[PDB]
């Protein structure tokens, strides 16, 4: 127009994010007094508002420190709120604000807002009409102008309203953009929860798992849906039962005395203590300062046991008595074990290892013993006669290895010797009788890995119960063959056959000590000490977790051992695909899938909290509003808000609304009383409760203040007052029927008709060639000589069957002479296009006015479809109808014989 | 008689002044903006012709026509020297794990009616790394499709063998190339 | 005679410079000192090794500053706290004390740009990585992100070397997304136990375009006032200007989580020029209740709920204040930092803290003992007291209580408050006290301190203390150790001690002195103390406007961003839309936060002194180890006390 700025020339504004400036700058500036000071240019956003500025810095000397929030106040003498909702319902009409703010001082502003029109969205801004309100602003205030709609594509949208003033160079512009969503609900449905553990039904050849994918048949088309899943991780863990719980040791702790022999046995409870406390770490259940104490009694017992060393290099229970080899085979075995602990001198422990293998062996390999230990309940087992060349010759080996890494490069003889007596163990290994023997003749052979074969059998076989290794006699022998069986399947890697054994001594509740306790007390902590250093199978639980998804071409495994703070992995799809997962190792897991879509489902389940029935009627000028509420608990709701706007160019009547506003339980602020006539759009009648039991009505006068053509529904809106999203909003139309906007839909494909019924025109400037020129463009589809044959009249959409007379150009519908084709109009465009029955008319349109299917196709008369009257045959002769009959002749023989230019 | 008015780097003589020479005591001579340049309202554009054979000093009718808003670069920055007026320059960079793809600077030109960006905003391409190594009797602790500036990739060794080396390691960018950190580690048995 | 300690800090931490102190008393000469750090108890390895030598220059005070690097003998297996064996040998005299070894490898922060979100989006978080002293390092870092139920659905793993301790990360919320409270977890790859979170929401949301601010006059109630809690709704739009509307305002009782909304409260209140008064009587209040009884409401809190509909009825905002106490007193009073013990005979300093109802620290506001009025002392900028009382020789508890003496209100109104101090247990009976004194101010780095050495003890043998040792304890390590020179007869000596930004937020000082007395004992008596530090930046950092004030910003304006700040740092900015801040404020990023983190992670767990001197020390967060025998207790637990 004149005096405005013009549609094109105006930016809508259209960037509004949230956050943004998520910028890094760097402060080298040069400092004025450790402070430097940088300067940055930024351009502000499309948002009308305030910004709060959040910064924070690090620096290598000062650290990171977070500063005060800064606020940018960012505004506009004139300007435009376009406020939408954050989604909406396909198909569902709904009502949105724009309020236009007017912030100066004192001068008011003559504007125009106009809607433009959207594709996508049903409303009366069109193609061919704008959509312009013309509105005065007074100085410091704001103007709301309500806009009704409806989207017409699923997905995201934009709205965009723009506004201008009068006599002045003031122009704003809000392009906002809103998420159309489709009706159905959220349904989660479980696919698989399948139990991952290999070796109990999951066979040796590891478990393999088939995963289907999710039914997804009800699922609503062009709905992306989510397959995750998770790998739940398995905390049960237990190495036997329990490492022997460290305050059940107070008693090990001995003070070493005596001679060459009783010494030992009060060095061995201490020694192997200790050992014991440091591998099972309960050194602080125990307490931490107690250690340094008990190695000072490791350190007494070595020194004392330097003061029984003879020159021979060997032991015995005095200096003057002849040295025992078991002896010395115990000063070995048990200085072998207390390496790490205390310093011990490799010339006398490897010395003694040299007087045992030079002095002490036979050539056969066996060691003899010439000189029995004075104590000899302190031998364990070996006291009780039978094949003592075997318990001998595997006691004295034990030792020797377990000095080999200390007595190897000092002693050249060892490699021999200990190959010597094993190759004897080996030979009569099958000989024994005894469950001890052939425990401490099996670890004997387990250190060099010669326990084989049948000789492997007979250990295994030997325990009673798989579980122990008992001997008739005390108990302690059999505690002790036990834990030399305990380290046979530890060097064995049998970690089936440990589980049993464990649970035996841990059960036996064995905590050494006693009369004649020193192997018992030596060999169950050695073996509970390496039951909890070798740790067998890890004991604890192993999973690979390989999953196969044929939509991902690379392969993703899931290690989840122990020990690990997580436990736990996730993945996910965005597609439902059939995958299959093989997992392996050991350990007891879980696997649970979940798909996650919406279903189909009816819903209109709002009004939810309030029933509303709206009626517009004419008065006995201006129309009556009569609002019917109700509530959907089971007690009156408390205070309410209606939420008026009014139809286009009317105001509602003061008098009946100061009649409203006084007492019986309504409300009207002051504000909404003095506003004049004028500019009365919306109102808000607040209601001190609403009944549940029966509807509560109210009802007002409406005047038309300003005439316009095409009019807006105006719209109701209830709602209490804790609760917005719990509302109900009709809308209501003198004639408007349903208070729907007119639209043609099909399932959920709907397309906006408020515009022309048809190509607006008369007859009589429409010639020849602007015929030939209007129906060769591409667009249109179809052009046919029709004859109305049958007219179906409803409360909604006429249905006017055309039998097809002539071909003239054909539309993708590949209609025959003589067929049916149904043409469908709004109501309101049945006084515009007065068709009637055995009557001629010339129509043609384009390919988006089609309805439907191939077998029953139907076609829409929408603002391009061309529909003329074709004159009858008595009504050309007629002179004043002659450029008629003879323009629709000639456009019939120009189109029917030539055609198209191409 | 005045001398011809002088020349002015915003607006231009219009018609039929342009083509006058015999500028009487007392005459107007109207000017309209080059390109590119606009129009200030509040300022007239007419020139008047002095006693002392000068003209009227004005200052420069068309102020400078302004560039449309560079806008923003996903994980980049532009570089905006001296303001984006007719005639201005910018520059293009990316944040550290992103390569640059497209023009490195853009310029403020006229086209038609208007003013102009001389080229379009480029793009910062995610730089990944490599596929991390597969080493000898282990594996990649749940590995990953893309790595990275900064994504670590965690190793681990089958049943029976020993770690030795880094546990994990991390990818860094040199150059707009991506490189390990360094080597992963083995698992000897 | 010669008896040589060592002093090192309760738990030590790896890939940090922990900090030792040697000393050897009544020695002649120089005297060799060679320190080693093995693991507990295979001493498999030699992870420290230092050499210095003691000289009477330096008093015979040394200092070795070591590093524990990370082997990966640290880490397992599990939950299994792990041990260090500190070595200290002096010439032939070796003295070694095994300490509790932290897997923490210091801090770290999340930063999200927004505090809601809503499906469909991007959220842009960025992770800070710094060690104990706050310094940013370079490391591996594992990042989960967790959903309302408490599930990950994502873990990455990343590091922050060469990131300038500065880690950007982002994460697309898909539009199918489960609404609510959602999580950020990040932890260290070394120490995976202590986690470090931060929540953002997840919901379906519009911004309001205008703000509501709900307060009452009073920040809490006292059940005796007859007017009742009578509350202001302003209400105006985000770019400033007043709103005009009509507001809904209820009330509502709250009882820990469990809430009473009171129906009959309910008004509906005109909101003229951007804003509206409303009142709670007691009348209603009471009614709504059952209890006839008022005094049942205290402890309890109030809440407000607000609703303000513009007069276009397009916008409507919704506000909540919540936790307005109900009290008899408009204070309260804490002993959290003051010590528990005293020494028989000595001045024995109370540290009062007057907060108001809801935690904030209450200004001027005079307090004092009962049965003691002069003994009166008025509350600084941060809410604290310094009253001090002469004690009596004798070993019987003392029980202290304390009232405000606020004027203007009533003796009912007066908050109390009643502690216990007993006393400190000296070696063998001796009676030989220490008593450390500050000066109660609010403190600030660049200022000077003096600290009061006071000490108690027979003539016998003062003559022989020449001088005190004081160690400085900060984030859980030795800032500093020194001396204080002593002459005899000199009762009260003062510490010139220099306050820097180290000293923040908090810092301990624990001073003691030893020597042979009675039958021929070594006696060692310490005292200690902690003193808060004005709590801020170690440096600096400022943002705010570079143009002209008169010019307001324009829609696609250009503007200049002044930042002030420490030379050499990087700043990162973010700027978010106030509507935001009126749908979700909390979990917002504070400088205070940063500090309130390095404080929980203090190994200090005692205002100061204790129980006895190897208390004092173990307590304020330290170990002291001797060649005599004179052990603290062996610490097994990385947490605090309850």
């Amino acid at each position: 127009d004149e005096d405005i700025i013009a549609e094109e020339n105006i930016v809508s504004r259209s960037e509004f994010p949230e956050s943004w400036l998520w910028n890094v700058e760097d402060l080298k500036e040069p400092p004025k007094n450790g402070i430097s000071t940088k300067l940055m240019n930024i351009f502000l956003k499309d948002s009308i508002t305030t910004w709060e500025i959040l910064a924070v810095s690090m620096s290598d000397k000062k650290g990171i420190c977070v500063a005060d929030p800064f606020e940018v106040t960012v505004m506009q003498d004139f300007f435009i709120d376009l406020r939408l909702p954050y989604s909406v319902v396909r198909n569902e009409q709904v009502e949105i604000r724009a309020v236009l703010y007017n912030y100066r001082q004192n001068q008011e502003l003559k504007v125009r807002v106009e809607l433009l029109h959207n594709p996508a969205f049903c409303s009366l801004a069109t193609t061919k009409r704008r959509h312009q309100q013309t509105v005065t602003i007074p100085p410091k205030s704001s103007l709301s102008v309500p806009y009704v709609i409806v989207p017409l594509k699923t997905g995201l949208q934009e709205v965009e309203v723009k506004a201008a003033v009068y006599h002045h160079f003031i122009s704003d512009g809000v392009r906002k953009s809103l998420k159309v969503v489709p009706e159905g609900i959220r349904m989660n449905k479980t696919v698989a929860v399948r139990t991952l553990d290999p070796e109990r039904l999951g066979r040796e050849g590891v478990q393999k798992e088939d995963i289907p994918p999710a039914d997804l048949s009800d699922q609503v088309p062009d709905t992306e849906s989510e397959t995750r899943i998770l790998l739940q991780g398995t905390p049960v863990a237990q190495m036997t039962e329990d490492a022997v719980d460290a305050e059940r040791l107070k008693h090990l702790i001995v003070t070493p005395s005596g001679c060459g022999e009783e010494n030992m046995i009060g060095m061995t409870p201490t020694v192997i203590a200790v050992h014991y406390l440091d591998e099972t770490e309960q050194w602080e259940k125990f307490g931490l300062e107690k250690r340094q104490g008990a190695l000072e009694l490791i350190k007494k017992g070595y020194t004392q046991q330097l003061a029984f060393r003879q020159p021979s290099s060997a032991f015995a229970a005095f200096v003057k008595r002849a040295p025992s080899t078991w002896l010395t085979a115990y000063v070995v075995k048990v200085f072998s074990l207390a390496v790490n602990l205390i310093a011990i001198d490799s010339q006398v422990l490897c010395g003694a290892v040299k007087w045992l293998i030079l002095e002490k062996q036979k050539p056969d390999g066996v060691f003899q013993e010439d000189a029995p230990v004075i104590h000899q309940e302190m031998i364990g087992g070996l006291r009780n006669n039978n094949e003592k060349d075997m318990a001998l010759t595997a006691f004295v080996l034990i030792s020797l290895q377990e000095a080999k890494d200390i007595c190897e490069e000092q002693v050249n003889s060892l490699p021999g010797s200990i190959t010597k007596a094993g190759d004897f163990l080996e030979a009569n290994y099958m000989n024994l009788q005894r469950s001890y023997t052939v425990a401490i003749a099996g670890y004997a052979l387990a250190q060099m890995g010669r326990l084989k074969g049948p000789l492997l059998n007979k250990f295994l076989t030997t325990a009673k119960d798989k579980n122990r290794w008992e001997d008739p006699g005390k108990q302690l022998y059999n505690v002790e063959a036990t834990s030399y069986a305990l380290l046979a399947l530890l060097q064995l890697k049998d970690f089936d056959f440990v589980p049993p054994v464990v649970r035996w001594l841990n059960e036996q509740r064995y905590y050494g000590g006693g009369y004649g306790s020193t192997q018992a007390t030596f060999m169950v902590f050695q073996a509970l000490a390496q039951y909890q250093k070798d740790a067998p199978d890890h004991q604890e639980l192993n999973l690979d977790v390989s999953l196969q998804l044929p939509s991902r071409s690379s392969k993703i495994t899931h290690r989840i051992h122990w020990e690990s703070a997580s436990l736990l992995r996730s993945e996910e799809t965005k597609e439902n695909e059939g995958f299959t997962v093989t997992a392996e190792g050991k350990g007891q897991g879980t696997l649970s899938v979940v798909t996650m879509y919406h279903a189909k489902a009816k819903d209109q389940l709002t009004c939810n909290k309030f029933d509303l029935k709206v009626t517009i009627k004419p008065a006995p000028n201006t129309m009556i509003l009569e609002i019917c509420t109700r509530y959907r608990g089971d007690q009156d709701a408390t205070m309410s808000i209606l939420d008026i706007s009014m139809m286009t160019g009317f105001a509602p009547d003061t008098d009946d609304l100061k009649q409203l506003a006084n007492g019986v339980d309504r409300y009207i602020s002051k504000y909404e009383l003095d506003k004049a006539f004028s500019d009365r759009n919306t109102l808000i009648i607040y209601l001190d409760k609403v009944s549940h039991s029966e509807d509560d009505c109210l009802a007002f006068k409406v005047h038309q203040y300003f005439n316009v053509e095409l009019i807006q529904p105006g719209a109701v809106k209830v709602y209490a007052y804790y609760n917005l999203e719990e509302s109900c909003t009709r809308f209501y139309h003198p004639e408007k029927e349903d208070g729907k906007l007119n639209k043609l839909c099909r399932d959920e494909l709907c397309r906006c008709a408020e515009e022309n019924c048809f190509i607006q025109k008369s007859d009589d400037k429409v010639t020849l060639e602007e015929r030939l020129d209007k129906a060769c463009e591409p667009g249109v589809d179809y052009v046919y000589k029709t004859r109305l044959v049958k007219v179906q009249l409803s409360n909604d959409f006429d249905e006017y069957i055309m039998a097809i007379e002539q071909t003239i150009k054909s539309g993708s519908d590949e209609v025959q002479v003589g067929q049916q084709r149904t043409f469908i109009s709004p109501i309101k465009c049945r006084e515009a296009l007065k068709l009637e029955e055995k009557k001629h008319y010339l129509m043609w349109g384009l390919s988006s006015d089609f309805w439907g299917e191939k077998p029953n196709l139907s076609y829409i008369i929408g603002k391009d479809t061309w529909v003329e009257h074709w004159p009858e045959e008595d009504e050309c002769q007629d002179e004043e109808n002659q450029k008629q009959c003879q323009d629709l002749g000639a456009f019939t023989e120009s189109m029917v014989v030539f055609g198209c230019p191409n | 008689s005045c001398e011809v008015p002088t020349r002015l780097n915003s607006a231009s003589l219009k018609q039929p002044y342009i083509t006058q020479n015999y500028f009487p005591v007392g005459t107007v001579v109207e000017y309209e903006c080059r390109p590119g340049y606009r129009r200030e309202p509040s300022l007239s554009p007419k020139l008047t012709c002095l006693q002392n054979l000068k003209w009227s000093t004005a200052v420069e009718f068309c102020k400078k026509k302004s560039c449309p808003n560079p806008g923003e670069i996903r994980n980049g920055q532009i570089d905006v020297p001296g303001g984006i007026l007719f005639g201005a320059t910018i520059s293009f960079s990316c944040n550290t794990g992103y390569k640059l793809f497209g023009s490195t600077s853009s310029f403020c030109l006229i086209s038609g009616s208007s003013v102009q960006w001389s080229d379009p905003l480029p793009e910062c391409r995610e730089i990944y790394c490599p596929a991390p190594p597969q080493i000898d009797n282990g594996i990649i602790q749940g590995e990953r499709d893309h790595y990275g500036y900064r994504q670590s990739v965690t190793y681990a060794c089958n049943k029976g063998f020993t770690m030795i080396g880094e546990h994990s390691i991390y990818c860094t960018v040199n150059n707009d190339e991506g490189e390990w950190s360094g080597p992963p580690p083995e698992c000897r048995g | 005679s010669p008896m040589y300690s060592i002093i090192t800090p309760n738990i030590l931490r790896l890939e940090s410079e922990e900090t030792m102190v040697l000393e050897a008393h009544d020695a002649q000469g120089d005297v060799p000192v060679t320190v080693t750090v093995h693991d507990f108890p295979g001493k498999k390895l030699v992870l420290s090794s230092e050499k210095t030598v003691l000289t009477p220059a330096t008093n015979h005070m040394g200092n070795v500053t070591f590093t524990i690097p990370a082997n990966r003998e640290f880490k397992s297996e599990k939950g299994r706290n792990k041990f260090v064996t500190v070595q200290a040998t002096f010439g032939t005299q070796v003295v070694e004390k095994v300490v509790l070894v932290s897997l923490q490898s210091g801090y770290l922060f999340i930063q999200t740009d927004k505090t809601i979100y809503t499906p469909g989006s991007t959220v842009l978080y960025r992770i800070f990585t710094v060690n104990h002293k706050l310094l940013p390092v370079g490391r591996t870092v594992m990042v989960n992100i967790e959903n309302p139920e408490g599930i990950p659905v994502k873990q990455d793993s990343l590091s922050s070397q060469n990131q300038l301790g500065v880690l950007p990360l982002s994460w697309d919320i898909p539009e199918l997304v489960n609404m609510g409270q959602w999580k950020i977890r990040a932890y260290y790859e070394n120490s995976p136990q202590q986690v470090f979170s931060t929540e953002f929401e997840v919901k379906e949301y519009v911004l309001p375009s205008f703000e509501v601010i709900v307060e009452p006059t009073e920040k809490f109630y006292y059940i005796y006032n007859e007017k009742g809690l009578e509350v202001t709704i302003t209400a105006r739009f985000l770019y400033g200007k007043k709103v005009e509307g009509t507001a809904f305002v209820i009330f509502g009782i709250q009882d820990g989580e469990q809430r009473i909304s009171l129906p009959e409260s309910l008004k509906r209140i005109p909101i003229e020029d951007g804003s509206g008064e409303v009142v709670l009587s007691r009348k209603v209040l009471l009614d709504g209740v059952q209890n006839p009884r008022a005094e049942d409401l205290v402890g309890k809190s109030l809440y407000v709920s607000a609703t303000v509909i513009l007069h276009s009825g397009s916008d409507m905002v919704q506000a909540e204040r919540s936790g307005i106490p109900i009290v008899t007193s408009p204070y309260q009073i804490h002993f959290t930092k003051t010590p528990k013990y005293f020494k028989p005979g000595m001045p024995f300093d109370l540290m009062v803290f007057v907060t108001n109802p809801d935690g904030s620290p209450a200004y001027r506001v005079p307090v004092a003992v009962q049965g003691e009025d002069t003994v009166q002392s008025l509350t600084q900028g941060d809410g604290v007291a310094k009253l001090s009382i002469n004690t009596h020789p004798s070993q019987k508890p003392l029980s202290i209580t304390v009232r405000t003496k606020k004027q203007e209100l009533s003796e009912a109104e007066q908050a109390t408050r009643t502690m216990q101090a007993l006393p400190y247990s000296t070696v063998g009976n001796s009676n030989n006290y220490l008593h450390l004194s500050v000066l109660r101010t609010e403190l600030r780095p660049g200022e000077t301190l003096n600290v009061n050495f006071l000490l108690r003890m027979d003539r016998a043998h003062e003559a022989k203390i020449r001088y005190y040792t004081y160690l400085i304890m900060n984030k859980g390590r030795l800032l500093k150790a020194g001396r204080q020179v002593r002459e005899p007869g000199q009762d009260l000596v003062v510490l010139p001690l220099s306050i820097t930004t180290d000293f923040i937020p908090s810092f301990r000082l624990v001073a003691y002195y030893t020597l042979i007395g009675a039958s021929g004992q070594r006696e060692v008596v310490a005292d200690s103390v902690w003193v808060d530090v004005k709590d801020s930046c170690v440096g600096s950092l400022v943002v705010k406007s570079g143009q002209s004030e008169d010019r307001q910003p324009v829609p696609g304006q250009q503007m200049t961003l002044k930042i002030e700040g420490d030379h050499g740092a990087r700043v990162v900015l973010v700027a978010v839309d106030k509507g935001v801040f009126v749908l979700n404020k909390k979990n917002k990023l504070t400088q205070s936060k940063i500090w309130d983190v390095v404080e929980k992670a203090d190994i200090g767990c005692t205002p100061g002194s204790g129980k006895d001197y190897a208390g004092v020390f173990s307590d304020a967060g330290l170990t002291f180890t001797s060649s005599s025998g004179q052990q603290t207790a062996q610490r097994a637990e990385l947490q605090c006390p309850q």
